[PDB]
RNA sequence: UGCUUAAGAUUUGAAACU
RNA sequence: GUUCGAAGACGAUCAGAUACCGUCGUAGUUCCGACCAUAAACGAUGCCGACUGGCGAUGCGGCGGCGUUAUUCCCAUGACCCGCCGGGCAGCUUCCGGGAAACCAAAGUCUUUGGGUUCCGGGGGGAGUAUGGUUGCAAAGCUGAAACUUAAAGGAAUUGACGGA
RNA sequence: CAAGUCUGGUGCCAGCAGCCGCGGUAAUUCCAGCUCCAAUAGCGUAUAUUAAAGUUGCUGCAGUUAAAAAGCUCGUAGUUGGA
């Protein structure tokens, strides 16, 4: 059964760009998956998605645009200091100038470009481009 | 066994292509015809030339040709594409519509027609096919 | 020797009247026609020959040999071309892969690694490119680098003038004919990737069949 | 695509598709540009003015080249709203 | 093709559709194909919509006008039945058409007889004209193809559903579409009715031919 | 490897522990009785002392008569 | 020889070497 | 190779069938391996019903039948020359063959 | 509408762009 | 303890047959009771989890429906017919996608590499052998090396010659 | 893997060769001359070893047919556990 959530979020937001659709329903509603839409919706990679209410698990609906090439989630999860990052980034990313790993620290969930900003490391969640 | 080779039925062809009223029916009459349309240069594949060509010209006084292009039929077959008949085929006074294409119809703008002679829709579902 | 064209695009070329090569792989429109090229490009057009492979095959009288060529061709800045052919010797094959790897050139994209100055010389992202059990990655590289790579691609990405550019394989590299034609499509899908400066849409410009209909008819069918 | 002083380096910008926003390459021999032509709305004739869509090719030898033509006129005021 | 009330579909066409039978389609529905078809009857024959065929009409004329030369439009047919059809309709436009035995390799090979470089392909069924649609992606060509409720679109560019089985309704779709691109273009007044019948464009029996030999005179 | 987990360290490490043993220039190198059987006993040269002069045939293709001294 | 054959002489052989562990044991 | 899909069976989602003797030999086949015949026919062909019909009593005595259920092996089927092996692109087609001669 | 029909020494082949 | 029938005797066939062919035939084949735990035990594809195209079928439970069919006195139960839904063995068709290829809605979502989690392989032979333990009345089974020795052994498709096909 | 179809001898003999391979009466590969090459006061031959090896694989391997998933379920430790 479903260990990660998020981890069958981001496979279920793979296979939809490969077939070239538009618009995707996932199942479960993760505070944490929130604030990573929120976090690929600031660089404007997808559209603006919307919650769907129950008192259950609730569910999300997902516009897409044509900008998304790859979500997706790493298992398990690590501890990456500021001299990891780098070579996380090195061996994980197409090139220097796009591509965002994302990892929650104490401060919030944020990307390695602001974690820089902050001087502040912590868990990492995935990655996107 | 007597099988034309196709140097010969290559040969058929254009020389009735190019010179289709000038020949016949008779085969000692092309025979001469054909040493003076043509550079032949023995005597034995001249009757062999002009003996499947007036095999030919029966076979079109038979009925037409596939590979062979014909004026005077020509002529009849535009003739025959051209064929109008006078009155309407279509323009009639009564046309059988179901209740369901009466629906749509309604969906329509046209909401009321003129000659609609409504049918009955068929009771009984049997339109399938049997296993065997 | 005064090569008459026969399609619409030897025409227009023909008459002078496309100017470049940007307004074909704009289009996609297909090159059925050897001379275009050259007419093109016939000063820095240069050739590297890279094998002969002779295969043979066998019937009830001993055996009969036809010989195999492969030719790498282009420039050191903008176009690659490939070519195979085989025939019953060199002299013929080689002038028939020639033939090929004109008609089949592609259009290389280039970019940076990191910072932004001077002239475009690196890979713009990670590739990858494969042809049978033959995976070829391509990796992007920091200046004066130097083409880190094979003996045998070094002379193919020489011919792209991309100077510092880390490679890697996996498989059975032996197999020249394969090996090719991997690191060719690693380095034929780099205009098929997006990269988040190609967001601007395109403006739609007017097809050259289009632009060009009224002067080909008082000068052809 | 501009260095440190913006200047265009690369030489030539790629088309781009218009329906899954996934560019086409020169190589795609599978790729359509549609014209279709304006026409005035009190008689019915050819005004002079195209509209333009570009069609790559997986999507067309997969089969929904028309639900994307018929898409994009909706939108584009060709087709009325009930269709 | 619509937002407007003077290209809307008048009544004597509405009558001689219903009059030939383009509404009655086939049996089996394909799903690429749902949003044309209204409701299945009873004997088991789907109903289409006039509007989604007359919509669709509207843009195969727009696009086909839009073409400025209308000599690189190709007209494919194989089947005996619209041969006549897509003769005149190329009478009527100056159409460059293909009747029947298509050739491979004549889009492709340079050296054949008819090496023809098109710019749009239309074609009466895909079924059975199924090699250009496979011709058409090597080239880059648009497609226009006469679809039933039943045939796929496999590389097909835009659809117009219609009936293509019997022996009226080929030659009724392309004396439409003749008379639409010509209250397109502007040649014919668009008030007044076409002179011609449209049962110019239909198939005759070789017998029903020689039937009106004998009591002609 | 199969488990990913972020505790499964003596798992992992005892199970490439136990499959290298499974390699043969680790077995006959490290520890075993390679070196044990070894006539020189790991060492790259050794006197000796010639008790007969014998031949050898070649195999395939050659035909020979190879010279070769027991020690 | 094939596989069974085989495998069975190796059981002609092992009823053989116990049996050859006679008088030493 | 795997040569065909199903393997030559049909035993699909059982585990177990049981054997099913041939009648020329005796070569033991489960029952969805082997290839069932069914012979239906008259006592005589075509010459003696005249001589029968002739010969006896009632009026047009309606002759009987003799059914019989066979099966075959594989090589008695085939040595038999009642099937031919086909092309590979040749076999999946299943219709039975037709039943003019 | 089917009977039998064992065997055959060791060695010996390779292609370049102008 | 019917029928078949390892071992065995016998009659032919064959150069020779201790083999196939044919007559007889013990041990066994069947039943209850104690054991042994091995098979191409094969879909030669570990188990849970979803996800991403369709097209006809077939089987249980359920949801409606024109209409025939019997019960006749009809709602309701039975039999066909047209649809919907769950999961269960399957099938055609396809440029999703992959793969060395045959081929697969999974052997797919993999250099754009990470959903969780069990067992196991590291050239071929020597060899599933030696020894050491251990369960078993026996036959045998589970764990299980080396010494030496060799540059090929092997899988998928292509052409040719070949077949008592 | 840079560089002789040079000349004279033996004729599956004697021998070279890490690997493919050479030698049976014209051997570019053998013993010798001539010539030619690469490193240069240094160079080869053994052995131990690291990289190449994503052929020990945490980054980064395989398990239908090539080596490969226990015959089948249950099950305590362990490992991982929805909102
Ligand atoms: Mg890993
Ligand atoms: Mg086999
Ligand atoms: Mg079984
Ligand atoms: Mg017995
Ligand atoms: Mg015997
Ligand atoms: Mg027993
Ligand atoms: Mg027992
Ligand atoms: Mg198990
Ligand atoms: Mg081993
Ligand atoms: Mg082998
Ligand atoms: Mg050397
Ligand atoms: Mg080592
Ligand atoms: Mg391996
Ligand atoms: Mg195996
Ligand atoms: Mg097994
Ligand atoms: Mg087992
Ligand atoms: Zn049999």
């Amino acid at each position: 059964v479903r260990m990660n959530v998020l981890a069958d979020a981001l496979k279920s937001i793979n296979n939809a760009e490969k077939r070239g659709k538009r618009q995707v329903l996932i199942r479960p509603c993760s505070k944490v998956i929130v604030r990573f839409l929120t976090v690929m919706m600031k660089h404007g990679y997808i559209g603006e998605f919307e919650i769907i209410d129950d008192h259950r698990a609730g569910k999300i609906v997902v516009n897409l645009t044509g900008r998304l090439n790859k979500c997706g989630v790493i298992s398990p999860r690590f501890d990456v200091q500021l001299k990891d990052l780098e070579k996380w980034q090195n061996n994980l990313l197409p090139s220097r100038q796009f591509g965002f790993i994302v990892l929650t620290t104490s401060a919030g969930i944020m990307d390695h470009e602001e974690a820089r900003r902050k001087h502040t490391g912590g868990k990492i969640l995935g990655f996107f481009f | 066994g007597r099988v034309r080779t196709k140097t010969v039925k290559k040969a058929a062809r254009v020389i009735i292509e190019k010179y289709y009223t000038r020949l016949g029916n008779d085969f000692h009459t092309n025979k001469r015809v054909c040493e003076e349309i043509a550079i032949i240069p023995s005597k034995k594949l001249r009757n062999k030339i002009a003996g499947y060509v007036t095999h030919l010209m029966k076979r079109i006084q038979r009925g037409p040709v596939r590979g062979i292009s014909i004026k005077l039929q020509e002529e009849e077959r535009e003739r025959r594409d051209n064929y109008v008949p006078e009155v309407s085929a279509l323009d009639q006074e009564i046309i059988e519509v179901d209740p369901d294409t009466k629906e749509m119809l309604k969906l329509l703008d046209f909401g009321s027609l003129s000659n609609l002679q409504v049918t009955q829709p068929t009771v009984g579902m049997n339109f399938k096919t049997p296993r065997g | 020797k005064e090569w008459l064209p026969v399609t619409k695009l030897g025409r227009l070329v023909k008459d002078m009247k496309i100017k470049s090569l940007e307004e074909i792989y704009l289009f996609s429109l297909p090159i059925k026609e050897s001379e275009i090229i050259d007419f093109f490009l016939g000063a820095s057009l240069k050739d590297e020959v890279l094998k002969i492979m002779p295969v043979q095959k066998q019937t009830r009288a001993g055996q009969r040999t036809r010989f195999k060529a492969f030719v790498a061709i282009g420039d050191y800045n903008g176009h690659v071309g490939l070519g195979v052919k085989c025939s019953k010797e060199v002299a013929t094959a080689i002038r028939g892969a020639i033939i090929l790897a004109k008609l089949s050139i592609v259009p290389v994209r280039r970019g940076y690694w990191g910072n932004k100055i001077g002239k475009p010389h690196t890979v713009p992202c990670k590739v990858t490119g494969r042809c049978g059990s033959v995976l070829v990655r391509l990796i992007p590289a920091p200046r004066g680098t130097g083409i880190v790579s094979a003996p045998v691609p070094k002379k193919l990405l020489m011919m792209a003038g991309i100077d510092d550019c880390y490679t890697s394989a996996r498989g059975c590299t032996a197999t020249l004919g394969n090996f090719a034609k991997a690191t060719f499509d690693a380095i034929s899908k780099t205009y098929s990737y997006l990269t988040p400066d190609l967001w601007k849409e395109t403006v739609f410009t007017k097809s050259p069949y289009q632009e060009f209909t009224d002067h080909l008819v008082k000068t052809h069918t | 695509m501009q260095n440190d002083a913006g200047e265009f380096v690369d030489l030539y910008v790629p088309r781009k598709c218009s329906a899954s926003n996934r560019i086409i390459g020169a190589k795609d021999h599978a790729s359509i540009q549609m014209n279709v032509a304006e026409v005035d709305k009190v008689t019915g004739r050819f005004n002079g003015q195209f509209k333009t869509y570009a069609i790559c090719g997986a999507i067309r030898r997969m089969g929904e080249s028309d639900d994307s033509i018929l898409r994009l006129a909706k939108a584009d005021g060709i087709v009325s709203k009930n269709f | 093709s619509g937002a407007l009330d003077v290209l809307q579909m008048k009544e004597e066409d509405v009558l001689k559709f219903l009059a030939a039978g383009t509404h009655l389609g086939g049996t089996n529905l394909d799903f690429q194909m749902e949003q044309y078809i209204y409701k299945r009857k009873s004997d088991g024959i789907y109903i289409i919509n006039l509007k989604r065929t007359w919509e669709k009409l509207l843009l195969a004329a727009r696009a086909i006008v839009a073409i400025e030369n209308p000599a690189d439009v190709s007209v494919i047919s194989s089947r005996n039945t619209g041969q006549r059809a897509v003769l005149k309709f190329a009478a009527a436009t100056g159409a460059t058409p293909i009747a029947g035995r298509f050739t491979p390799g004549t889009f492709t090979n340079q050296i054949q007889t008819a090496f023809r470089e098109p710019r749009l392909l239309v074609v009466t069924d895909p079924r059975a004209d199924h090699q250009p649609l496979t011709e058409a992606s090597y080239v880059n060509l648009p497609t226009i193809a006469l679809c039933n409720t039943d045939s796929p679109l496999r590389y097909v560019d835009i659809a117009i559903p219609c009936n293509n089985k019997g022996a009226h309704s080929v030659g009724l779709m392309w004396w439409m579409l003749a008379r639409e691109v010509l209250r397109m273009r502007g040649t014919i007044s668009r008030e007044h009715p076409w002179e011609v019948m449209p049962d110019l464009y239909f198939y005759r029996d070789p017998e029903e031919i020689e039937k009106e030999e004998q009591a002609a005179a | 490897g199969k488990c990913r987990g972020l505790r499964t360290a003596r798992k992992l490490r005892s199970h490439r522990r136990d499959q290298k043993w499974h390699d043969k220039q680790y077995k006959k190198a490290h520890l075993g009785t390679a070196l044990k059987a070894n006539p020189f006993g790991g060492a790259s040269h050794a006197k000796g002392i010639v008790l007969e002069k014998v031949g050898v045939e070649a195999k395939q293709p050659n035909s020979a008569i190879r010279k070769c001294v027991r020690v | 020889m094939r596989a069974k054959w085989r495998k069975k002489r190796m059981r002609r052989l092992k009823r053989k070497r116990r049996k050859m562990r006679q008088r030493s044991k | 190779t795997k040569k065909r899909r199903n393997n030559g069976r049909a035993k699909k989602g059982r585990g177990h069938v049981q054997p099913i003797r041939c009648t020329n030999c005796a070569r033991c086949v489960p029952k969805d391996k082997a290839i069932k015949k069914f012979v239906i026919r008259n006592i005589v062909e075509a010459a003696a019903v005249r001589d029968i019909s002739e010969a006896s009593v009632f009026d047009a005595y309606v002759l009987p039948k003799l059914y019989v259920k066979l099966h075959y092996c594989v090589s008695c089927a085939i040595h038999s020359k009642v099937v031919r092996n086909r092309s590979r692109e040749a076999r999946k087609d299943r219709t039975p063959p037709p039943r003019f001669r």
